[PDB]
């Protein structure tokens, strides 16, 4: 009833990617930590994981 | 729950919990006995809460239990009282959890569609939640009354 | 044996021996001398193979000979070593025959029901057969060890 | 996930004739991307049925299957194509006229 | 998707033939029922919410455990998802009736639905019962001929799930 | 309950000769139930077979 | 069913030609791998019970809901059928490994299996997860020699 | 078809067909008999249509059947006549469907790649289609000729 | 993900019951351990890099062929991938310890991980050895009671991978 | 992907050694054939459309049922997709010939192609016949040594499919 | 097949729980109505020939066209098939009445019956008229205990 | 190549209101590559938006 991922038997999401219900939205004015975090969200969802440094 | 919310916010950033979220969890776990006593108090007196709340709701909105109303008849009034009991149980769940996540995920998502399908008036739901809030906060001390009233306000806003 | 298998296959569709059947028989006849060597080595060393296999088996799981165990007592342990000797003799029969039909007809068909009735633990018997396989392979050349090991593994698989 | 063969065909033709960049340009310029993600939301895995925007039941099943998968979990094509046949093509095999062997007391 | 006319066209295009007499018979048969189908679709559109309400009441009355704690329809989100599924079934069955062909049900409803329900723990037999309740209510609503026609696509959904 | 053992020789004249073993079909003794006695009796007669023996053990 | 030699023979016959040099080379390559394939098949046959045990353990560790009440593996009979199916997969993949061709799997295993599972409600992605777990166990014992055959079964179910 | 387009439109908005879409279907269904009569008139005269259309094409474009032309020779000319027959059959399909969707799905998508591979000049396809349009619309009545000329015009614009 | 609180809520909600004395005992036990869990989480986050350094040093000391040519951790890219895997294991183990529940390990780490490692050629036994090294170092850092708590989730990961 | 040079590099990196005389012979052998490969690739690139026209014409002459109704190559869309796939095979064979290694054919072409074609109903024997037709047509353009080289990759594709 | 008690057992087993008070009340209600249901079933069984006679007469008086040439009940063979189908309906209604559940009608009777009738050209509306006539004839004898099972057959057929 | 700065106002008149912040995607100024310009021009037109300013940076 509480705290179940969508998908039933396949209600799983590899920890390399974002938690299945998280959203990330760009706002015009936001802190630089939020800008960083949204950048890792983009890399995390397009490339499926965090790139190595560089 | 508070713990799950902090862990999920930290997981959404792929980092360990910051000092602020750990402060949040310490505050949650230090208040555990108080909210456990409050939840036990609400559970012990569930019958009185449901009975007084039903009485107050049917006094303030008599068309629900008059002919043609959604809760008209003994069986439908029993169904009305039953899901007032549902929402009291969810309120105790949300109190022990420390947030409205159990309430939200068991009783709030798709609640307007469910009560649309069931022909249940939604302002009637809001008025029932307010009546329960008055009765349930009557049984508690002021500090406990305010915290429980917040959860009941979350229900009232969710239904409205 | 290996010849009877080909003859049965030929007789099933009422024809003479096919070239493949002829080749199988020819290979068996060619391997006969190695088969006799392996069988003779296994036979002349039977007693110490059985002794070592029994000792290693009992050491692995002592509950077999513990009170309340199935091998508990002198007579039941003697029957245990008798079963090990029986299985080794059937292994030599299979080595000579070039197939598993002697092992099946003499000792494998009905052993499952027998041990289930007598409450013999099949895993213990499998452990004893593995120990016998190790003791036999210890005193054989690599090719001979593999040739015997096929039949030991066949017996083990028949147990399970 | 792609839901049908037409969805596969559009982007496969774009990959076959024009390359990766053209296919990405086409896919982020679709009206579904604009409606669901818009201009400033990072795309996210979708789990609620929304047939007007492409989440039909097959899209949902494929999406929950692929989103359950680690990166480089395997090399199989989870949607090789939708079509009349099966992936192994066993329907096209020849069946034996008689079973390989028949059981008779007279046969031995 | 594929309606009845495009189904006839595809059958004759795979064979590479112009339309025969039997093809024109099938096309005339489809055109003969066009007004009936349109009337039925308009009626079902007018009363879609009522149909869903009555059929969901019937389903849950016959199987009360679905909505009590521990049933697959016990939570507001799960009740809403169930009635939403019933709404989908009715809308797509109306589409199939208008098309005169079950192809749309295959491509957009039935393909992957059984594995979806299996993976979510949705009771398939109960879903079939809900579709049957919708069939009865819809047929009583739209009358004898439109019921005889809507029942085909309801039974198609039922057989696909079963 | 009662059963019958019937011994019959069924020749294979109507059929062609076959390299397959057929002696088991030609000469046999089989155990049948009483309810099956008439059908197999007539079946043996249809095929040109001769009823050699009939026994009822009891 | 077919093996590598019979597959090559049918290929040459579809052209009505004799064996060319490349065909002989392909048959020689098949003959050269025979000893390794036989030792791998014998290794699988010797450890079939353990392979099945660890494969089932892995499957139900990944998806414990299958064993819980209401799961498709929940009953003695249904769990029995599940482990029996995995045992069939193991034995027939060993057959295909010996033959060098996946035709035995098509003839004896995928002959209505997907239709049977869709009809009975057997969760196919979970079955494929189990097949892949058994592939992992077999690869841990004998190496990659059997992977393709296990993949075939998975592709037959998807 | 008309019904397919209306249903796709309603489904893309996740709604029941509006009164406009039902009006589209209703107007299509009422015109079904006339559409079948038109398509049947075209079908019974398929051979005459293709023959006259090929004649006008090869008179207006002798370079197509001249040496070095794409349709030079009996086999290539027969394949040209076969393609004209294809598109006539597709036109009848479109007429019974009430829209050009069968034409697009069988003979327009990828057509320019196919004729690029074949070195069939697309302008020559355009005058072939215009010829077949003249011949076909000659056989039909005044009201029907314009309606089928729309299908021929769509196909000509798709080839150009 | 579920924590201890939500685990209790899930059982009582599927049973449709109010909390009884047993539920209150369980929730009370979680609140009692909460301070210890928070302190262990803070200690692990403060020392996460040191834990990964010491544990990977131990793992590559016991299995030095992993970092030499032919090992699965020989290249800068694959070495970085390995230490990154260890970092994720440590962070999710800390999450699960905070939640007092292994659900997050099932939902975010373990499912399909073994098959991925098999497909990539990652030696799974060596990965389990690296997890055991992280357990030993972490338990040295966080103290005995927190060591018992945290080792449960470390062992859950090790068993999921074995 | 992997070319011949990076193939030598990968072998020597995995075994962790500098290049020796044997590696240098393999690299000299690749460099010596480089001009022939570049010439063949330029010739095929200049003639690719002609090669596809000739090969598709020979294939559809040998199997006329493909492009007549009821054939897999019967529609403008399916004919276009057929010759598109032939463009794939020619282009990827040219890549593999320029690289001197078949790894790109494994990664970018052959993986999952049988499954795609068996799911679609695309006849694989006719696809192999078309690949053979392209092999002869390409050999007709590039000359003895380049033809022998390109035939290796055409045969690799044929074996991977058939 | 399933009766009411097996239905309750299956429900509880799928939930993986023991019987509770509500399930015991349900099964006690079943045991309470069982004796009346056996009386109805035995009365139907004893009078089955009379029931078929009356119901066939009622059907063919309502619809005389069926017996005339061209009708679907016009021959000795087609009439025998018709009365046989009514016999099936009554027998399986008695089974369902004893079981207290209609799943036997869904499995043994209704599944495939619509396609059988469409294939043979049996007029389904007239068959439903026959089922209704049987329902009236049976209700005139035992009361209203079998009404729901005939209504189930009628809804399934229509 | 070249980048074009488009300042556009794209209302939401075709759909219902929502509580989420929406202002940034309604009125915006972005510059896009020349090859993306036609699709964005037409997309703004299709959603009922108005193109307020077009500039070529350089
Ligand atoms: C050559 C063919 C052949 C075989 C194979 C064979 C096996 C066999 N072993 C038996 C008894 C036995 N067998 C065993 C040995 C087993 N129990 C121990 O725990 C061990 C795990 C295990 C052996 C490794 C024992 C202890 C008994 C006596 C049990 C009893 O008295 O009930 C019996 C029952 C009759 C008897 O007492 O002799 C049979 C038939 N007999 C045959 O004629
Ligand atoms: C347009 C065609 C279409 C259909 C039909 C469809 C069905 C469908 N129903 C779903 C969930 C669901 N479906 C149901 C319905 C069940 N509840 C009771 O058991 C009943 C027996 C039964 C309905 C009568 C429920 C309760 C869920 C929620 C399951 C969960 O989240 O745990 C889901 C998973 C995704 C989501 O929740 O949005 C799908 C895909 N999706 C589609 O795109
Ligand atoms: C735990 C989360 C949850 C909730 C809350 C819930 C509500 C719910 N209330 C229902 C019936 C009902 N609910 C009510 C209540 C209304 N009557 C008056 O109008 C009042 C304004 C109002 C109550 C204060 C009534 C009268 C019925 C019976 C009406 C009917 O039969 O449709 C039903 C139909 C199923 C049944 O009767 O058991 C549901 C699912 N379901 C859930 O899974
Ligand atoms: C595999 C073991 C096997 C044997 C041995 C065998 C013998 C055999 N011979 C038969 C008939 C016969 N056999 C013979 C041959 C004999 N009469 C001639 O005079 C010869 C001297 C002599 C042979 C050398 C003849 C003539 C018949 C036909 C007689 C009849 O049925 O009227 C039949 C009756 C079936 C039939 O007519 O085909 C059997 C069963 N059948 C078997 O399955
Ligand atoms: C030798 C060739 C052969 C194959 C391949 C075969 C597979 C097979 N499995 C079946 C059922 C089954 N198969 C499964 C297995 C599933 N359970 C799930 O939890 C797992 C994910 C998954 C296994 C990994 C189960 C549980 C059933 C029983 C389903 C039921 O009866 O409801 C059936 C239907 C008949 C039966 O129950 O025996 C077949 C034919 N049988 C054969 O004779
Ligand atoms: C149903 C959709 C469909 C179409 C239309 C189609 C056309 C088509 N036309 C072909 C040949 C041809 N088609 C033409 C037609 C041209 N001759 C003149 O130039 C004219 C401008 C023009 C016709 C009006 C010619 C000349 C050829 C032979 C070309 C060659 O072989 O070089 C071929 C090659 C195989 C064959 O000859 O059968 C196809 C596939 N295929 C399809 O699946
Ligand atoms: C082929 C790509 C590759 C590289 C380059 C690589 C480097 C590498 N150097 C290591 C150790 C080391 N590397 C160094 C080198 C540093 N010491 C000084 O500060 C210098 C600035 C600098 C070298 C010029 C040292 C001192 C160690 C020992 C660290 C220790 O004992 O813990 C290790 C740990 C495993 C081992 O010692 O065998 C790796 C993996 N690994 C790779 O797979
Ligand atoms: C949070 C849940 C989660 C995990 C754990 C996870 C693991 C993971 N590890 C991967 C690769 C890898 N993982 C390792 C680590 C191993 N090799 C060493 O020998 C060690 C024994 C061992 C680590 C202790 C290596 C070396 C690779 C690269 C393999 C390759 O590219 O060939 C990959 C493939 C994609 C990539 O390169 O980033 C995944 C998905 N993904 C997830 O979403
Ligand atoms: C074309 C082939 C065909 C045949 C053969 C046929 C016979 C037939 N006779 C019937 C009734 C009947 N049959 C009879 C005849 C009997 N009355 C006296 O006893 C006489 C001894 C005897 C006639 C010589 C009577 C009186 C009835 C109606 C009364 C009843 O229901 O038994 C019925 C039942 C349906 C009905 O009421 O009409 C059939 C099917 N029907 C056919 O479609
Ligand atoms: C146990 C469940 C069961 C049912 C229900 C069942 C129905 C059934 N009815 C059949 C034929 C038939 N059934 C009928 C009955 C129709 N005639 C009309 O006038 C009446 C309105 C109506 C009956 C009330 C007729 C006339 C046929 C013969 C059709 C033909 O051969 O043309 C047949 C085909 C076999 C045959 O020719 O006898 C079946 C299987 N079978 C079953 O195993
Ligand atoms: C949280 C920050 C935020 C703000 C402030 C905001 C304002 C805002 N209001 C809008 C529409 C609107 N806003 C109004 C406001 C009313 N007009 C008059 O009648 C009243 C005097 C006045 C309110 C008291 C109206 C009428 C529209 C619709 C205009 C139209 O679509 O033609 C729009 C266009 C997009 C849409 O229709 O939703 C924005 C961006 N949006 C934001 O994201």
């Amino acid at each position: 009833s509480v705290g179940d991922l969508p998908g039933g038997l396949w209600g799983v999401r590899p920890g390399f990617q974002s938690p299945p219900k998280q959203r990330y939205r760009w706002t015009l004015k936001q802190s630089k930590a939020e800008k960083e975090a949204l950048l890792e969200a983009i890399y995390r969802q397009v490339l499926e994981r965090v790139l190595p440094e560089g | 729950s508070v713990v799950t919310k902090a862990i999920v916010s930290a997981d959404a950033e792929a980092r360990y919990l910051s000092p602020g979220e750990l402060d949040r969890i310490r505050g949650f776990v230090s208040s555990g006995e108080r909210r456990l006593r409050v939840a036990q108090t609400l559970t012990e007196s569930r019958e009185r809460i449901i009975k007084q709340a039903g009485d107050q709701l049917f006094q303030k909105r008599p068309d629900l239990v008059s002919p043609g109303g959604n809760a008209y008849g003994a069986e439908r009034t029993a169904s009305c009282l039953r899901d007032l009991d549902y929402y009291l149980r969810l309120v105790t769940f949300g109190i022990v959890a420390g947030d409205v996540t159990p309430i939200e995920e068991i009783g709030v998502i798709g609640v307007k569609e469910m009560y649309r399908n069931l022909e249940v008036p939604l302002p009637g739901m809001v008025e029932a939640v307010k009546a329960m809030k008055s009765v349930a906060t009557g049984l508690l001390s002021g500090d406990d009354s305010a915290e429980v009233g917040y959860y009941f306000d979350y229900l009232a806003g969710a239904l409205a | 044996s290996a010849i009877t298998k080909a003859i049965l296959n030929a007789d099933a569709e009422a024809r003479y021996l096919s070239p493949g059947e002829i080749d199988v028989v020819r290979g068996y006849l060619a391997s006969g001398e190695r088969r006799v060597r392996v069988a003779r080595v296994l036979s002349d060393n039977a007693l110490r193979i059985v002794r070592g296999a029994g000792d290693t088996m009992f050491q692995k799981r002592p509950d077999l000979v513990a009170p309340g165990g199935n091998a508990y007592g002198e007579v039941r342990t003697a029957k245990c070593l008798r079963d090990l000797d029986y299985f080794l003799r059937l292994v030599t029969y299979g080595v000579l025959a070039g197939d598993t039909s002697p092992i099946d007809e003499i000792g494998l068909i009905g052993i499952k029901e027998t041990y289930s009735l007598l409450e013999v633990p099949v895993p213990g018997v499998i452990d004893g057969i593995k120990a016998a396989k190790q003791q036999a392979a210890a005193l054989l050349s690599s090719e001979d060890a593999a040739e015997a090991s096929f039949y030991f593994d066949y017996v083990i698989s028949a147990m399970s | 996930a792609p839901s049908n063969q037409k969805e596969i065909i559009k982007y496969h033709d774009l990959l076959a004739r024009k390359g990766l960049k053209a296919a990405v340009d086409a896919m982020v310029t679709t009206e579904e991307y604009t409606e669901i993600f818009g201009d400033d939301t990072v795309p996210f895995a979708r789990y609620t049925t929304d047939p007007a925007h492409g989440l039909v039941t097959q899209a949902y099943l494929g999406g929950v299957l692929v989103n359950a998968k680690h990166t480089y979990q395997n090399r199989t094509l989870n949607f090789p194509s939708y079509g009349p046949g099966s992936q192994t093509g066993g329907e096209q095999r020849s069946l034996p006229l008689v079973p390989e062997r028949v059981f008779s007391l007279g046969d031995g | 998707m594929q309606d009845a006319i495009t189904s006839v066209i595809n059958t004759y295009d795979v064979q590479g033939k112009y339309f025969d007499t039997s093809a024109f018979d099938k096309l005339k048969a489809y055109y003969a029922t066009g007004e009936l189908r349109v009337r039925a679709a308009g009626t079902i559109s007018a009363n879609a919410a009522t149909i869903i309400k009555e059929a969901s009441a019937k389903l849950f009355s016959n199987q009360p455990d679905l909505v009590r704690p521990g049933g697959n329809a016990y939570t507001t989100r799960r009740y809403a998802a169930c009635v939403r599924d019933m709404d989908y079934f009715l809308r797509y069955a109306t589409y199939a009736m208008l098309a005169g062909d079950t192809s749309i049900l295959d491509e957009r409803v039935l393909n992957g639905l059984k594995e979806t329900y299996n993976s979510l723990g949705v009771p398939i037999s109960s879903t079939v019962q809900g579709i049957q309740a919708m069939k009865e209510v819809t047929g009583s609503l739209v009358g004898s001929g439109a019921a005889k026609e809507m029942g085909v696509y309801f039974d198609y959904l039922s057989s696909g799930l079963s | 309950a009662r059963t019958i053992s019937i011994t019959a020789c069924v020749p294979r004249r109507t059929k062609s000769v076959g390299a397959s073993r057929e002696i088991q079909n030609v000469y046999f003794t089989k155990r049948i139930s009483f309810d099956q006695f008439t059908p197999e009796y007539q079946r043996i007669h249809r095929q040109g077979g001769t009823i050699l023996n009939v026994q009822c053990m009891g | 069913m077919l093996d590598a030699v019979t597959k090559i023979i049918n290929r040459t016959d579809a052209e009505g030609r004799y064996f060319a040099s490349k065909d002989f080379d392909e048959v020689t390559r098949f003959f050269a791998t025979g000893e390794a394939r036989l030792r791998a098949a014998s290794t699988i046959s010797a450890n079939a019970a353990s392979i099945l045990r660890e494969s089932a353990a892995a499957l139900f560790t990944e998806q414990p809901d299958l064993l819980r009440p209401g799961g498709n593996a929940y009953t003695s009979r249904r769990y029995a059928a599940c482990v029996r199916d995995m045992e069939y997969f193991l034995r027939y993949a060993t057959y295909a490994l010996v033959a060098g061709d996946t035709s035995v799997i098509d003839e004896r295993v995928l002959n209505g299996l997907k239709e049977t599972y869709m009809s009975l409600g057997v969760p196919i992605p979970s079955t494929v997860a189990g097949v892949t777990a058994m592939k992992g166990v077999v690869a841990s014992m004998i190496g990659s020699e059997a992977n393709v055959y296990f993949d075939h079964i998975a592709k037959g179910l998807s």
